[PDB]
């Protein structure tokens, strides 16, 4: 329906709330109107949830250990404090890379000081600095720790830093505390910040003075890509056929190394802008690298990433930047050929972190989709205003979705697919509407690129048009 | 590149020769990557006796465990409650990481709230929380109860759910007559089993301890059934099924078997099935309390014992023949009711398959983990089949349960070559399948790393991972399995020796070379 | 040698290098083998186009048949009787064969006499071999019943089964009153499913078509059901479940469920359970009859029809979820009784299973065989469940038969690529899976000779087997599993989807090389 | 149990039968008495199975097709009318072998010309031909195809003789007719001489007139061992550890070329003597190999055989002979001192085909266990002969037993172990009596020799002793 239907079905739900939250919770829910340019005329994010309202957010750590730090494959990331939320996020997300694991790379793992009591009572700061050697003893060819704080740490006043400082000092060895506890911000966001401050103040300036590095013109770094299903090779592969040389990936199969030599490169590449936007204007302003916001999902976006990229080096980057484009042709061509007819016309909602839920629009409509509805977890006020243009007018925007807003949205625009995640996706399977998990991938993937784009539509085409959603009615109903 | 006709995912994709040289020059240029020579080196040495002799001495380092936190167990036994929110006071990402655990075991919804406690709590506690929570749950979620729990930040700042929830009431957020029985659940005290315990206590305190004067034991002519954390619907189904059968009347309290397994019927349903409140305010009444899975339900089994005065029988958990043997005549001596046709059918049945099966099952041996009463039940039946447990790992264990799981080993000429190891995880584990090879390790879908570790040394040193236990979550549908009772054993039987038979055809398959022992029939 | 702590069998035994040195001195020296080269060559010959062209123009030549003879199915049918004796007039190596054929199956014992024809019996007949036979196996064996069917030297020699049972009552050498039901059955017509139809048909002749002047089409109110030939035990029981969970009265027309499953408890029962007598005799007063594997029930279809008077429904076999949904539908239109909520939420379950895997399931490729109803209903599922059943074999099929599966095929855009084949065998299979290669065959225990040969041309080109059919002699217990109604298809379903993601385990295990997709959750 | 007891308990289990069939199973059932050399005084074997009382016997395809011809493989055995034998026959007897099964070895493949009413009505003559074209051009690399006859064949007239003859000579290749219908003899056995009589009269004498074969005085043929679990392999090295040099195996593992090889060696080796005496004596006849029978089963058996053997060569094999008894003596020590005290005293009752009845009872002896009863499906009174002297005085013995008989007998002697076959396997377990399979050697073996008296000794120990059996009984009954 319209701007009318729409503003009425979001006053409809609210109705079930008491008052405290009805207030608040019509302040996170929006009409879309593409001409705004300021969102904070129109909604209002990244403010606490309200209590006992089925939140789909998790915290800091998350954030910071699950999101930022945890891909990186050759360090050892510790889960400090109880035992529960490494146990949970152990591989959980599929931030790929290459490696021997156990030996020289370490992602998917679960190290931890699990908790006791007697660690809450008397302090964790013995115990980390005896996990510390334990880890150097069996994992030699480690090549960094670092000590990814759970909610006790803070609280009981543990003083990480010290500890870091004296073993790293210790060992010669490269040791980040890392101050994301779960109680600190109000969602993954603020562990994003953190992660990234960690990364600037005790890894990103070991090289500031070594000039070792042979750079080139044509030097880049991938930030804010985590390779989820190999996401950022698909990426990766497109900059080097234009002729760049990506020096890192920040952080999906990244090494401590690449990390290191991101200062060197004349171009930071930021597609997760939500993750990584703080440690680009850090670089620029300590090392003047420019850094651009760029977008590789479906051929729409991709072609127009590549040409900007390109614009930014010299006429023989652009030169390759269309030998690119004419080669993949053929291939997204044939893609839209097959599965757009399939999927014509079909209506999609999402709802995911803080990036995709704008970033993936192009992409259905490269199919012939209509993102009727969109929302984030845990985007600021600058994400808003980059959806407001991609979304089509009259669109239900939802900040920090309740589990009864997603629910009763649903069932009024009865979109055709949804895309979400695992704590969404067999609520909307039992109502018959087929579902994607956009986080997940569904165990698919890549997305990212010219490649992705195949693996994307051949995923929604087989979800949306499958056999199963004709059989939930019993024929005697 | 893509083929439209034949589209690759991740696997096979990047086993392209352009991908496959991308990977090398990212690696040479930018990673600073030990030689392959010294990964090889070091990898042969993590497979050594000097290498797990120092795993075995660490003290601080934790890797790979085989345990979660408190709160996980609360909101299991919560769901097991008609029309029951399971709501966690404290911080929210916990609640994010319970949902998405269970979700990815069971392929369906899992419902919990938090009150999104944070930093300013520091200073004040969460009462505001839990009041505003209380009341926002009820309105937006109509369940007839919520089952409160902790988060650790909560416990570490103190806050008293006993004081919030009153106080709760008190200012009228929700009816004083609303049900809100609660648990402080401590991650860094026990497990996820211990966290069970606790809320399962706490909910049978809120409906009886204010309530016995009326009681008489043994008035409703019912045996009340605590199952414990238990994650194979088949498991709750196969209790009910056989005291059904045996014409018992009994109580299963705290059953998410409805909850966990909805229909895919057009319609969403938050709550299904589930113990009524009924059925825990008239539990007192009952003839007798059974544990099923006695060693997490110490802190239930004093609450029955001391306020309801329930005799609660020593029985183990019902897994294996003598086990499930003994589970039914306790039964029939407590409900008067005799062990019926069928169950003794269903018995002989299983003794058929294990002499049938009993050649192939004959000395083979095992390492495996788990809780406490799985792994003490699974030890049992695989002595009953004549295999050998040489190593059986339970992190969350204790000395109490090892030495009885010590007595079991010792009175069987099966037991010889096991040993059993408490506060150890799947890295140590990783050590002894290694040093001590066994056939077949018993676990869950962590062991599948273990598993690529050893085919890594070599095909012949391979220890192939049979999926029992939790969490699964690289198989669909293992969920709807049992490991209780006689159809349990039937079950477990079943798919050991077909997993030796599997691995055997593998070894035989080789044209020429091994395939004289490629059998048709075994 | 052997080392006593760790004895070895035949694998690995024989690769031991003393022996591994010894047969090549016995090839060497003796055997005249070709060169390797040339075995090589042949080997990748036999995987070729051209090589199946030639393998597609057989006439006279039949290898490694997916059928067996008609008595065979006579003796199925015949166990499914209360305490009847199945005989089989003629040679008794046949008898020999058939129990042990079953004995590997069903890991039970399987009793069946023979009347031991020999040489002599072609210038008489075996009239005396009759009457001799038939007392001894009633005096011996005392059943209440003896079910005779033949094999292929009395259909030569022309023996009339009629003339001889009624001469051996006329001469007393068994009473008048004592049941010998008969069928000819023979080996040169048809397969095993075709001894089935006529031994049940002779057994309904037998008891019903002289007593029909008292019938009254639908006075008992009941439901006649006819399995045919049926080697899971849960197919028997889910559809006897489902029929009473409905409240619907029926009576199951041979059911041996009860004499294939007799609990080991210390004594031997040479029968048990079965059909009765009084069933049989009753089951012209049903309501109606329903075959649920038509396509191997013409016989008894045109006597219940001819004889009986009931209007046979239409039904396909009930597999997945469709052919599910028509049998109870049907079944209420005739009973008058509702589908049940229990029933309602199984089916609701099982799209939930369906909808929860199927991106593994999604085009994945599969070659089967079996018997008519069976293949022709698990290609139906496969459809459901969005897969491709590319290679559908069915020997013992006929046009008809095939007519029906094409335009199941024709209907659904997951049929586009698939054909069905009869009278082909698995050598005939085997090709097809070499240059047309699928992901997986189902199939009987007969496909490990295919996966194997697959294997040898390369681990790229293996086609891993999953037993589902008849028989399943190299895995333990596998007759107990269920491949009819909701049950059924939830165990199958679940069998799918796993050996997709065990295989897709296997093909990630690479330490650097492919575990970027092991992933923990799929 | 006396005697008195034994003839009693015979009495009592034939009051069931009608008087033709008393009369006759008394002939069958007798006690022991090793005093006696002419077992036509006690007991009658090798005639008809009464009609109806479940005898466990086969026809003469099983011992023709099964059993003799169906082990050579590099052959193509055909199945030769409908479609029954050849399947339930296929791959059911673990007749071991080394080749590439569907290339130059074809053991466990099933080949049928599957008879059709039309073949049966009009003959199957024309058929077999085209097969046997079909076969050249889809197998290649045979080296020689048998036609074993099913009970039509004969019954309708067919000359499989004359396709043999005619095909053999166009194709150049040996063409084997095998008259084996099971309506001939009343068992196994004549299929076993029908088969001899088929090797003679085809394959045998075709190097008659050949000389270049380099023959040494150490050439021996392992005559009637089939392989069973590798149970010819397990001789086979100790012959030749022993010095002597095993030009073929009839038939386990066996080629045609050894079997054409065969009238070249100095002695033939005996083991089944019931299937192979036949081509044994027509060697000797015809050729002058003098042969013998021996017994490889346990250590005691196989040490009397190996010496038995030697003494038929020189001094430099009696010298090795010792040796290779010297070589194992500790091996076969530990597997008694490890087994024989797990089942000392036990009583074992054995029910078999036409060899193993007798021949196992050795290896029993050596483990300390006790063959109280024991018969055979097929056996001839010279069978009878030998084993009266391997059974105790007063034991019981049983030709052609049927069911009834062996139930009544078990139920009355209570072994602690049967060694039998498939179709009584499931019987006995139910009753709760230990069982294992002593044709298939239940998927295990080898059996014979020094390295398959360890397994067999494990496998009694495994079974007999396994927690399993104090289980049948509920505690409540
Ligand atoms: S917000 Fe951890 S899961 Fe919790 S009760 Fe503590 S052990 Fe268990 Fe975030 S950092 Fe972690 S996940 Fe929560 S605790 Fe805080
Ligand atoms: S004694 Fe064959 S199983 Fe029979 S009914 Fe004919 S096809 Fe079937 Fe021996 S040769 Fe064979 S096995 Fe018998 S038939 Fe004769
Ligand atoms: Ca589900
Ligand atoms: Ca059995
Ligand atoms: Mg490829
Ligand atoms: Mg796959
Ligand atoms: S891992
Ligand atoms: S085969």
């Amino acid at each position: 329906m319209s701007r009318e239907e729409v503003e009425s079905l979001i006053q409809e739900v609210l109705e079930v709330y008491p008052e405290k939250a009805r207030k608040d919770r019509n302040k996170h829910l929006a009409v879309n109107d593409p001409a705004v340019t300021q969102s904070k005329k129109c909604i209002i994010s990244n403010k606490k949830s309200q209590p006992g309202l089925m939140t789909i957010r998790g915290c800091a750590y998350a954030g910071s250990k699950g999101v930022v730090w945890g891909p990186i494959k050759d360090m050892i990331h510790i889960s400090h404090g109880p035992v529960g939320c490494g146990q949970y996020s152990r591989a959980g997300r599929r931030n790929y890379y290459i490696g021997t694991t156990g030996v020289n790379a370490f992602v998917t793992m679960n190290f931890t000081s699990d908790f006791q009591e007697k660690d809450i009572v008397f302090g964790g700061d013995k115990k980390l600095a005896k996990l510390i050697d334990e880890v150097e003893t069996l994992f030699p060819l480690n090549k960094g720790i670092s000590v990814q704080s759970e909610c006790p740490i803070g609280l009981i006043g543990d003083d990480i830093e010290s500890v870091s400082k004296v073993k790293g000092a210790e060992l010669s060895k490269t040791i980040v505390p890392v101050r994301c506890e779960g109680f600190r911000g109000v969602s993954q966001s603020l562990g994003h910040h953190i992660a990234n401050d960690a990364v600037r103040d005790w890894v990103l300036g070991k090289r500031d003075e070594d000039t070792t590095f042979a750079s080139t013109p044509y030097d880049v770094a991938i930030i804010g890509d985590y390779n989820i299903g190999g996401d950022a090779w698909s990426s990766r592969i497109l900059l080097e056929e234009m002729g760049l040389r990506c020096v890192a990936q920040w952080s999906g199969d990244g090494s401590i190394s690449e990390i290191e030599l991101t200062p060197k490169v004349k171009l930071n590449l930021v597609h997760c802008y939500r993750s990584m936007n703080y440690i680009s204007r850090h670089m620029e302003e300590k090392y003047g690298i420019p850094w651009m916001e760029y977008n590789f999902f479906g051929p729409t976006k991709t072609i127009e990433s590549l040409r900007a990229i390109a614009a930014k080096f010299d006429e023989s980057i652009q030169k390759k930047c269309e030998e690119v484009i004419a080669k993949y042709k053929p291939e997204w061509e044939a893609v839209v050929a097959k599965y757009r007819p399939r999927l014509e016309g079909k209506r999609v909602m999402l709802y995911i972190g803080g990036l995709r839920p704008r970033h993936v629009i192009g992409a259905y409509e490269d199919l012939g989709m209509e993102v009727v509805g969109t929302g984030y977890e845990f985007a600021h006020n600058d994400d808003y205003d980059r959806t407001m243009k991609e979304m089509g007018d009259s669109t239900l925007l939802y900040d920090d979705v309740t589990g009864y807003e997603f629910e009763e949205f649903v069932k009024r625009i009865k979109p055709d697919l949804i895309g979400s995640g695992i704590k969404e996706k067999f609520i909307f399977q039992k109502m018959g509407i087929p579902f994607r998990e956009m986080h997940s991938w569904d165990y698919s993937g890549p997305y990212h690129g010219f490649d992705g784009f195949a693996i994307f539509a051949r995923d929604m085409d087989m979800t949306l048009n499958n056999p199963c959603w004709k059989k939930l009615q019993a024929p005697w109903e | 590149s893509q083929q439209v006709d034949k589209i690759k995912a991740s696997y096979p994709l990047f086993l392209d020769q352009d991908y496959k040289d991308m990977l090398a020059k990212k690696r040479d240029g930018f990673e600073e990557k030990y030689p392959q020579d010294k990964i090889d080196e070091v990898f042969q040495w993590t497979t050594t006796k000097e290498y797990q002799e120092l795993n075995f001495q660490r003290e601080a380092l934790t890797v790979n465990p085989a345990k979660a936190c408190q709160p996980l167990g609360a909101v299991l036994c919560a769901l097991g409650f008609e029309k029951t929110m399971p709501y966690v006071h404290g911080s929210q990402g916990c609640v994010a990481y319970f949902r998405s655990y269970f979700n990815r075991h069971f392929r369906e919804p899992v419902s919990c709230v938090s009150d999104s406690m944070t930093e300013d709590a520091a200073v004040f506690g969460g009462q505001q929380n839990m009041k505003d929570g209380l009341q926002n749950c009820k309105a937006t979620y109509k369940p007839d109860m919520i089952a409160v729990s902790t988060t650790c930040m909560a416990e570490v700042i103190g806050d008293d759910l006993n004081a919030f929830i009153n106080n709760s009431k008190k200012e009228g957020f929700i009816p004083d007559e609303f049900p809100v029985p609660f648990a402080h659940t401590p991650s860094f005290v026990g497990s996820h089993v211990t966290g069970w315990d606790n809320m399962f206590e706490g909910i049978a305190r809120y409906f009886t301890l204010k309530s016995m004067d009326d009681k008489v034991v043994g008035s409703n002519k019912k045996i009340n059934i605590v199952p414990g954390f238990e994650t194979y619907l088949g498991n709750f189904r196969v209790i009910k099924r056989m005291l059904s059968e045996m014409g018992v009347g009994y109580s299963l309290l705290s059953d998410p078997e409805e909850v966990l397994d909805t229909p895919a019927d057009g319609q969403f349903r938050m709550y299904a099935g589930g113990t009524t409140q009924e059925e825990m305010k008239d539990a007192p009444n009952a003839l007798n309390t059974v544990l099923l899975q006695p060693w997490h339900l110490e802190k239930t089994k004093k609450f029955v014992e001391g306020t309801w005065k329930h005799e609660v029988p020593k029985l183990n958990i019902p897994m294996g023949l003598d086990w499930t043997d003994e589970f039914l005549m306790k039964v029939s001596e407590i409900s008067g009711q005799p062990i019926p046709a069928s169950l003794t059918k269903e018995r002989g049945r299983l003794v058929d398959m294990m002499t049938d099966s009993h050649t192939w099952l004959h000395g083979k041996r095992f390492a495996l983990w788990g809780d406490p009463d799985f792994v003490m039940g699974l030890v049992k039946f695989l002595l009953e089949l004549g295999c050998e447990p040489v190593h059986i790992l339970c992190h969350n264990g204790n000395k109490r349960w090892k030495k009885a799981v010590d007595a079991i080993l010792a009175a069987s000429p099966y037991g010889k070559n096991a040993t059993v190891y408490i506060g150890k995880d799947l890295w140590h584990l990783r050590s002894l399948v290694f040093t001590d090879k066994p056939d077949f390790m018993i676990g869950n879908s962590y062991g599948k790393f273990i598993q690529r570790d050893t085919l890594h040394k070599g095909k012949e040193f391979e220890v192939p991972l049979i999926r029992i236990g939790f969490p699964i979550f690289d198989r669909h549908h293992l969920h709807r399995s049992t490991t209780l009772g006689y159809e349990g054993a039937m079950q477990i039987l079943t798919t050991l020796v077909n997993s030796i038979l599997e691995r055997l055809d593998e070894e035989t398959r080789g044209m020429q070379a091994t395939d004289y022992n490629h059998d048709l029939v075994r």
